[PDB]
RNA sequence: UGGAGGUAAAGCUACUGAAUGUAUGAUGGCGCCGGCGUACUGAAUACAAUUAAACUCUGAAUGCCAUUUAUUUUA
RNA sequence: CGGUCGCCUCCUAAAAGGUAACGGAGGCGUACAAAGGUACCUUCAGUACGGUUGGAAAUCGUAUGUAGAGUGUAAUGGUGU
RNA sequence: UUUGGUGCCCAUGUCGCUGUGGAAACACCUGGUUCCAUUUCGAACCCAGCAGUUAAGCACAGUGGAGCCGAAUGUAGCUGCAGUGAGAAUAGGAAAGCACCAAGC
C-alpha cells in the first residue's frame, strides 16, 4: 500500500566534459589545433609542441603528427610534430 | 647520500632537461665542463645529436688562468657561420672559470 | 555465519558466473573433493549446514578445507512497498560459484567415510555436485 | 558568499584600474603595488580605492 | 658576533700539565686540578 | 696540536697495524655534530634561547636552530617552532672539541667508569651522551636549570665498527 | 597499415580493502610466579592458494579517428 | 507527505566520445602578498641500529627501503631532480 | 681498442658479491688569502695547486645470489564449429647497446 519510503540521500552527477583523443598520426595538422585534451598529464610534451595552463596539447609548427612510446616501464607516451617534407 | 661526482652529472641533466623542453627556435649549444685540474667546452649542434668541435687544456695548453679556450673555440664557430648560441653551465655555476669563459665567449663576437 | 566484518563498499552490484570456473578448478589440500557442475549462487548458511554435517560424519580424525568463502552482499528491499527509493537494504552474504570448481575437500579418513561425507554435505547445495580425486 | 573584491587605481594619474582578491582578516597591512597604466604609458603606484 | 675564542693554553697544575688546540680566551690558560692524564682511574 | 699527531704518527700506526697499502682506508673522522634536545619551547619558558646560549658557550661557532620535521599531535607539534639545536663543524674544531672532551669534561665526571655499550651501529659509527647540564669549561654557571645535556657523534670514513673503535682507542678516547 | 584507450578475461607476496590451511609465532586474553604454560585469539614474515563497478604488476577482439590502393555516389 | 531542483570527482558507461533512473559513493558557493613569477640550492614517508632528558613516538648520525611522503580540500589523473 | 666527457635509450642497461688499474686524464687529496660559499661549516658550491692515493668513485673480468625479460604447446576470453588470441607459470636469456669530441696506442 501507500507509504512514505524515500530517503534517497544522493542523485548528484557532474556534466561529463569530452577529453580524451581529439586527432590521431597520419593528419596535416594547422598550428592552433588541440590535439589532446586530459585532466592530468598522461601524454608528455616532445618536440615543437606546447603545454597550455589546462595542461592542454597543442601544436606550434606544422607537419605530419606522431606518437612514442618511452618510460620505466614503457608507459609513457610522447606527442610530436614533424614538418611537412619528403 | 651522494659522491660530489653524481651530483654535477645529476644537475647538468637537469639543466640539459630544462634546455630541451625550453627551445622553441634552434640555437648551438656550448657546454662547459670543470673539472678537477682544468675545464673543457664542447660545441653541440641539437636536431642532429652531433658535434662539431671541442677545446681544452689537453690541445698542450696550460691548465687554470685559462681564457683561451673561449676564443678560439668561439672563432671556430664564427667560421661555421654560427652567432646565436646558448651557453650552458654544465654541471656547475656561472662564476669563476665558468663566468670567465662566458666573458671570453662573449667579447670575441657571440650572442648568449 | 562466515562474513567479512568490513567493507569499503555497502551494497555492489550483482556479478554474472557465466563461461568455464576462474580458480580453484584443481585440489589443493584435501584427498577428496566436490565440484561444482554448475554456476549459482550460495550464501553462508548452506555452507554452515555441509560443514556441520561433514564434521559430525568426519568425527576428529580426518581434515577438511573450505575452498570459497561470501565476498559480495546482495540487498532485498522489504516486503510491501512500491518500486523506487534507492536501492533496498542488505541482509545476506553470498558466495558466487563457477561451474567446473571445487567447493569442500576432505583427507585423513578411509574411502567409504569421505565419499559418504561428501555426498551428505553436496545435497544441501544448490549446484548439481560430483566427486573428485586429487589429481596426481 | 563573502566579498573578497578590491579595486586598486593610481595616485599619478586617478583611475581605477586593476580588481584582485584579498582578505582582510589575513593581510591588515594594505597592500600597494606598482603596474602598469593604460592612460600615461608607464608604470605607476597602485593603491586600493573603497 | 659571536664569542671569539683564539689559541689559549690548558694547564693541569694537579698535574703540572700544558696541552693547547683551542680553550677560552677571555681568561689565558686556565688552571684545572683534575684531568684524564691526572686522573689515575682514567688509565687504569 | 692533536691534527698534526694524529695525520703524521697515529695515520702511519693504524696503516702498519691495519697492514694495507691505501693511507685513507685508514679511518678518518668525518663530520662533528652538536644536537640540543629541547622541549620548553611549547611550555613557553624562554622559546629555545636556552639552547642557544649554551651552544653558544661551548662552541667556538655561531650557533643555529633546527626545525621539527613531523606532525607531532602529542603535545602541540608540526612543521617548524624551532625545537632542538644543530651545529655540524669541520677542520680544526673537530680536533678542538675531541680534546676538549677527552682531557677536561669527561674525567670531571663524579661516577666516571668509561663510556661503552657497543654504541657502534655496524656502519662505522659511534655516539656518545654527555648527561650532566654544565662540565664544560667554557660554559660558566648560572644559565639556566632546564635539563639537557651533549649528544656527540664519532663518525669514520668507512663502515668498518672495528677500524673505526681502533681509531678512537688510538686517539685517546676513554672507553 | 599506423595510433589512442584500460573495460571482456585473467592475477591478488604488484599495491588496495576480505579471507582459507600449514610452518614462525609478535601482540594479547586466560591461568600462573619483569617472568611462565598457553586444547586459545592472533599483527609481520616464507609456502599453497581466493574475490571485485569503484584494486590493477599486466592485459584482447570488436568498434572509433585518418591516411593508402581500387570502385561508386554528387552527396 | 517524504527527498531533490546549480556546479565538480569516480563507477554504473560494454578500451573514441557521449548516454539515463527518486542509482551507487562524496564534495563546492573558497583560499594564497605568497602556496603566484623568476633565478638558484635541495629531495620520498616509514623502519632499524646507536645516544641525556626522550616512554610507541620529540632530536641527531648512519643505513635501508622504489612512493604506503607531500601536492591549500571531494575524487580522479598526474607528478621519484 | 683502451680511455675520460656528454647526448637519445631508460632494468635483458637493476641491487649487489669477488679480484684487477690508473701514463695521459677523471677523481680522492693539499688549504681557505684572492672571486664565491653554508639558515652553520671550505660537509656541498668556489677558488689555487698537485705531496700522497688503489682505499673509494670509475672501467675492466667473473659471479644468474636477489631483481627484471620471456620462447613453444595447450587453455580463458570473442568475432563469423573456424579464425582469433590472453594472463599465471614453465624450459631459457641477460653483468647493456648505438653515435660524437679529445688524448694516446
Amino acid at each position: 500500500s501507500k507509504k512514505g519510503v524515500g530517503s534517497t540521500k544522493n542523485g548528484r552527477d557532474s556534466h561529463a566534459k569530452r577529453l580524451g583523443a581529439k586527432k590521431a598520426d597520419g593528419q596535416m595538422i594547422r598550428t592552433g589545433q588541440i590535439i589532446y585534451r586530459q585532466r592530468g598529464t598522461r601524454v608528455y610534451p616532445g618536440v615543437n609542441v606546447g603545454l597550455g595552463s589546462d595542461d592542454t596539447l597543442f601544436a606550434l609548427s606544422d607537419g605530419l603528427v606522431k606518437y612514442q612510446k618511452f618510460g620505466p616501464k614503457q608507459g609513457k607516451t610522447r606527442v610530436s610534430v614533424v614538418k611537412h617534407k619528403l | 647520500m651522494k659522491t660530489r661526482t653524481e651530483q654535477r652529472r645529476l644537475r647538468h641533466k637537469r639543466i640539459v632537461k630544462k634546455i630541451r623542453a625550453t627551445n622553441h627556435d634552434n640555437r648551438v649549444v656550448l657546454m662547459v665542463i670543470k673539472s678537477l685540474n682544468h675545464i673543457s667546452v664542447q660545441a653541440w649542434d641539437f636536431s642532429q645529436n652531433i658535434v662539431l668541435a671541442s677545446s681544452s687544456s689537453l690541445a698542450l695548453k696550460l691548465k687554470n688562468n685559462a681564457k683561451l679556450v673561449g676564443q678560439d673555440i668561439a672563432d671556430k664557430l664564427v667560421k661555421l657561420k654560427l652567432t646565436n648560441v646558448v651557453f650552458d653551465t654544465g654541471g656547475s655555476k656561472y662564476h669563476g672559470r665558468i663566468a670567465a669563459l662566458a666573458e671570453a665567449a662573449r667579447e670575441r663576437g657571440l650572442n648568449f | 555465519m562466515l562474513q567479512p566484518k568490513r567493507t569499503k563498499y555497502r551494497k555492489p552490484h550483482n556479478v554474472s558466473y557465466e563461461g568455464k570456473a576462474k580458480g580453484n578448478s584443481y585440489v589443493a589440500f584435501g584427498e577428496y573433493g566436490l565440484v561444482a557442475t554448475k554456476g549459482n549462487w550460495i550464501d553462508a548458511r548452506a555452507i554452515e549446514s555441509a560443514r556441520i554435517a561433514i564434521s559430525k560424519c568426519l568425527g576428529k580424525t580426518g581434515k577438511m578445507w573450505i575452498r570459497i568463502f561470501p565476498h559480495m552482499s546482495k540487498t532485498k528491499k522489504p516486503l510491501e512497498v512500491r518500486m523506487g527509493s534507492g536501492k533496498g537494504n542488505p541482509e545476506f552474504w553470498v558466495a558466487v560459484v563457477k561451474q567446473g570448481t571445487v567447493m569442500f575437500e576432505v583427507a585423513n579418513i578411509p574411502e567409504s567415510q569421505m565419499i559418504k561425507a561428501l555426498t551428505r554435505a553436496g545435497h544441501k547445495l544448490p549446484v548439481t555436485w560430483k566427486i573428485l580425486k586429487r589429481e596426481e | 558568499a563573502v566579498k573578497r573584491s578590491t579595486r586598486l587605481g593610481c595616485n599619478d594619474c586617478r583611475e581605477i584600474n586593476y580588481l584582485t582578491f584579498k582578505n582582510v582578516k589575513k593581510n591588515p597591512e594594505k597592500l600597494a603595488l606598482n603596474k602598469f597604466c593604460s592612460r600615461c604609458r608607464k608604470v605607476v603606484v597602485h593603491k586600493e580605492v573603497k | 658576533f659571536h664569542f671569539p675564542s683564539q689559541s689559549v693554553s690548558f694547564k693541569c697544575a694537579s698535574c703540572s700539565n700544558s696541552f693547547t688546540i683551542e680553550s677560552t680566551l677571555k681568561q689565558k690558560e686556565i688552571t684545572i686540578d683534575i684531568c684524564g692524564k691526572c686522573h689515575p682511574f682514567y688509565i687504569g | 696540536n692533536l691534527k698534526a699527531h694524529y695525520q703524521k704518527t697515529i695515520a702511519k700506526e693504524l696503516q702498519k697495524s691495519f697492514a694495507f697499502s691505501s693511507i685513507m682506508q685508514v679511518p678518518r673522522l668525518e663530520k662533528i655534530v652538536i644536537n640540543m634536545g629541547v622541549g620548553d619551547a611549547i611550555r613557553d619558558s624562554k622559546f629555545l634561547e636556552s639552547a642557544l646560549n649554551e651552544l653558544h658557550l661551548i662552541s667556538g661557532q655561531k650557533p643555529v636552530a633546527t626545525k621539527a620535521k613531523n606532525a607531532i599531535s602529542t603535545y602541540k607539534l608540526r612543521a617548524g617552532q624551532l625545537i632542538g639545536c644543530k651545529v655540524t663543524l669541520r677542520g680544526e674544531r673537530m680536533w678542538a672539541f675531541l680534546e676538549k672532551l677527552i682531557y677536561v669534561a669527561l674525567p670531571r665526571v663524579r661516577d666516571f667508569r668509561g663510556l661503552s655499550l657497543k654504541s657502534f651501529d655496524g656502519r662505522g659509527n659511534y655516539t656518545i651522551g654527555i648527561k650532566e647540564q654544565i662540565i664544560f669549561p667554557e660554559i660558566v654557571y648560572d644559565d639556566i636549570k632546564r635539563i639537557r645535556g651533549f649528544d656527540v657523534t664519532l663518525v669514520t670514513s668507512t663502515n668498518k665498527d672495528s677500524e673505526a673503535l681502533a681509531l678512537l682507542r688510538a686517539l685517546n678516547l676513554p672507553l
